[PDB]
């Protein structure tokens, strides 16, 4: 799936 | 819990060893002890909760996500029930996280800084429930959106355009209304004002603050070149 | 145990569903649950047993290198106290390894492709046993060394110079006798012989077959350039 | 500390 920008560490 | 005989000095240092062991198991169960001690956490605590469970539910974000793909593309029920298994690891995680903005760390927030910070935890765990959600699911989506509301009500009222914490903030609600909302143009239009009034602050920021309010500025512009 | 009540069928197939997650422990848990079975592996069976353990274990070791190198700088009990945790859990972790190795794999294996996958197994985890051994450490070593000479002894005999099974086990062995054993010596002159062997049989491979040897080949060569 | 290289999941 395409994930946005979300806070913090990028962990997915 | 297990954590109940360790010195809350000692749980702290003991996350800061996990998170550079990359051991972010650890490094949550020694934040959540450090919580039940009872006493409120400081800016550098706040911050080691977060990146720990950010971390924990990441990886099981992502294994949800190749299980739930590989699940769909199949419609045994091996597929399924390992889906379960890891949907409600992940679960069980939101709800540790959420219990603990519940019991007690909201309600004894009191400055801007943390009382923000902590209801974006509480949007953001809501927000990863959604994700999974199929049932409830509208329940989970209004619970998030009201806590993300009353954080950005602060936020507006308390902190500066260019405030990191305020940043974040906007940047995960506009993704909250963009993918689990249905709300494409209330996203682009949070992610646009915040980014435009962040920019119209920096002349006020040190090298240092700069630099922390434009790298989540390029978050909310990364998003906005995908979303535009 | 607690995979008891789940067909083989089932944990192989859930083994696979992890390995694409990136859920080892979880993969590691299913394998465990399938040679607790009692039949014998497959060889894609005993693949999965090794990856799930192998990345189990490497997060394990990882992380003991890093407290392990903040304990020997600072050189309260708190460093001391988190190291040995990860020490334990990665103890725990090779005696589990173990134990389904003795508890019956190496007694039921009679191909060399099963027998000499499983004593190289048996000595890749006493190596991790030696690498945090300081205690028992020297006892630790002789088993390593024990099990990879037996699984020498048969792959010699019964494999080619380059079948992948005998070049893996060649090259954890020389780093075994480079960094455990503390002779570079022997180390280099083993990953000498091994690679040169395995050059001269290349003729003899399928397209496929010589893509899965120079592979491990390559490895040998990797730590030929650091050692010389 | 410098890992040599060993067979499989370069996991650490
Ligand atoms: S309150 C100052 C501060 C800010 C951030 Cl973003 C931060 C992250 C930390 C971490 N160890 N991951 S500590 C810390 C402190
Ligand atoms: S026995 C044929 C075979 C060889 C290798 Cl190296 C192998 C790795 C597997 C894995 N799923 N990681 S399965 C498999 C089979
Ligand atoms: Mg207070
Ligand atoms: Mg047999």
């Amino acid at each position: 799936k395409l994930m946005f920008k979300t806070e913090g560490p990028d962990s997915d | 819990g297990a954590m109940g005989s360790m010195e809350r000095a000692s749980l702290i240092q003991k996350a800061k060893l996990a998170e550079q062991a990359e051991r972010y198991e650890d490094m949550a169960a020694f934040m959540k002890g450090a919580v039940e001690k009872g006493e409120e956490l400081s800016c550098e605590e706040r911050n080691l909760l977060s990146v720990a469970y950010k971390n924990v539910v990441g990886g099981q974000r992502a294994a949800w996500r190749v299980l739930s793909s590989i699940e769909q593309k199949s419609n045994g029920p091996e597929v399924r029930e390992y889906r379960e298994k890891v949907e409600t690891e992940l679960q069980g995680v939101c709800d540790t996280v959420l219990g603990l903005l519940d019991s007690h760390l909201i309600k004894e927030a009191g400055d801007a800084e943390s009382r923000v910070f902590y209801l974006k935890m509480k949007g953001d765990y809501y927000r990863y429930l959604a994700e999974v959600a199929t049932g409830d699911k509208k329940r989970i989506i209004d619970s998030a959106r009201s806590a993300y509301q009353e954080a950005m009500d602060i936020s507006k009222k308390e902190m500066p355009p260019t405030n990191p914490i305020r940043l974040g903030l906007a940047l995960n609600f506009s993704v909250f209304h963009y993918e689990i909302a249905n709300s494409p143009e209330e996203a682009i239009s949070l992610a646009k004002t915040t980014f435009d009034e962040a920019m119209a602050d920096l002349h006020t920021l040190s090298e240092d603050s700069y630099k922390d309010s434009t790298l989540i500025m390029q978050l909310l512009r990364d998003n906005l070149t995908l979303w535009t």
